[PDB]
């Protein structure tokens, strides 16, 4: 059984740039390797087979190389629509195994997020459950730690979050963290904070509200 | 111009079986081969099996073997993928693909005559949860002092506790699109989904302009529009 590991697991780059993804097979597979590109709502696209053979319809900028256990996929000049995940597949022995995929994201400037906090609705509160949403708007890199505190007392395990895909116009991310308690435990405290750290932050920005004033 | 058309999405209780179809048209042979590959959240791309309908020859993956069953209907260029003892981690997107060979595949891929999986289906989304179908409770994310930044206010909708995906959100019946962010749903420990949709507008408009989210959960079967209005908060 053959395991395919690629590197890096992810990489950020710019239009125009020279991008190269790497592929290691756990035993020699001669030249029996294919490259696949995949975007979001779409099926994988075949790009390369026999390690270097380009498909009818794949742009000249795409090039493959390698034989044995080390292989390489190379976009020469990057391009608006080349931002995607690339999978390598070995078709030597069965089963066919894929790589873990390499997501290629866009490279923009560092951008500090803009933070917002949202108290529970009047009508969610009628339901026994109380949700508090912290929003981190438009930032880069994708890394951000969101910390809830009540009152100045760190929560953990009540806070799911989610990140937007790399925005099409300004290539920034957005995050939505969501504290969730009962209209009983809520209701036991006054001070709901939401502290945020980023790479483009001088100092950890906090948004907080007093319960029952909101 | 060969094209593969898979069957619609599918929500299945755990333990149940699911059988997705795939309709080739038009390959240049009866001796074509069709692979099945699933896109699974967190573990990547993943080859399941393979069928050459003309001879009904099948080769499954060890990791599945017990549960997969490839079949064909030669008269109608359709194959079928049946995954059976469905666990919650079979929740994934299921693709069918052409295996392009110069020679009929009767066991392994014969690598010197392979050209890759060159044509795929759209995919079929298969969700495996104990959960039962349900519309969401839509709550307002109210704009206020605490949702403000230098001229700009943020407001939104909380689409809470539904099943299954998907739900859609527009703003003011689609009239308002610039600056909107709708986050990927999230799977709560209740087995029910929950997303947030959010907008940034200039603060001075909260008084003159009316803001509404339009929530359509087509499965079951709510259409709901909530009016998001400004709330009062502590100035300090």
């Amino acid at each position: 059984d053959i395991q395919m590991t690629q590197s890096p697991s992810t990489l950020s780059a710019s239009v125009g740039d020279r991008v190269t993804i790497t592929c290691r097979a756990s035993q020699t597979i001669s030249s029996w390797l294919a490259w696949y590109q995949q975007k979001s709502g779409t099926a994988p696209k075949l790009l390369i087979y026999k390690a270097s053979s380009i498909v009818s319809g794949v742009p000249s900028r795409f090039s493959g190389s390698g034989s044995g256990t080390e292989f390489t996929l190379t976009i020469t000049s990057l391009q608006p629509d080349d931002f995607a995940t690339y999978y390598c597949q070995q078709y030597n022995s069965s089963p066919e195994t894929f790589g873990q995929g390499t997501k290629v994201e866009i490279k923009r400037t560092v951008a500090a997020p803009s933070v917002f906090i949202f108290p529970p609705s009047d009508e969610q509160l009628k339901s026994g459950t109380a949700s508090v949403v912290c929003l981190l708007n438009n930032f880069y890199p994708r890394e951000a730690k969101v910390q809830w505190k009540v009152d100045n007392a760190l929560q953990s395990g009540n806070s799911q979050e989610s990140v937007t895909e790399q925005d099409s116009k300004d290539s920034t991310y957005s995050l939505s963290s969501t504290l969730t308690l009962s209209k009983a435990d809520y209701e036991k405290h006054k001070l709901y904070a939401c502290e945020v750290t980023h790479q483009g932050l001088s100092s950890p920005v906090t948004k907080s509200f007093n319960r029952g004033e909101c | 111009q060969v094209q593969l058309v898979q069957s619609g999405a599918e929500v299945k209780k755990p333990g149940s079986s699911v059988k997705v179809s795939c309709e080739a048209s038009g390959v240049t042979s009866s001796s074509y081969t069709i692979s099945w590959v699933r896109l699974a959240p967190g573990q990547g791309l993943e080859w399941m099996g393979r069928i050459t309908p003309i001879f009904d020859i099948t080769n499954y993956a060890q990791k599945f073997q017990g549960r997969v069953t490839l079949t064909a209907d030669k008269s109608t260029g359709t194959t079928y993928m049946e995954l059976s003892s469905l666990r919650s981690d079979d929740t994934a997107v299921y693709y069918c693909a052409r295996d392009k060979s110069d020679v009929v595949v009767v066991t392994s891929i014969r690598p010197a005559y392979y050209y890759g999986m060159d044509v795929w289906g759209q995919g079929t989304t298969v969700t495996v949860s104990s959960a039962s179908t349900k519309g969401p409770s839509v709550f307002p994310l109210a704009p206020s002092s605490k949702s403000t930044s230098g001229g700009t206010a943020a407001l939104g909708c909380l689409v809470k506790d539904y099943f299954p995906e998907p739900v859609t959100v527009s703003w003011n019946s689609g009239a308002l699109t610039s600056g909107v962010h709708t986050f990927p749903a999230v799977l709560q420990s209740s087995g029910l989904y929950s997303l947030s949709s959010v907008v940034t507008v200039p603060s001075s408009s909260l008084g003159t302009q009316t803001y509404i989210c339009n929530v359509n959960h087509k499965p079951s079967n709510t259409k709901v529009d909530k009016k998001v209005e400004p709330k009062s908060c502590d100035k300090t």
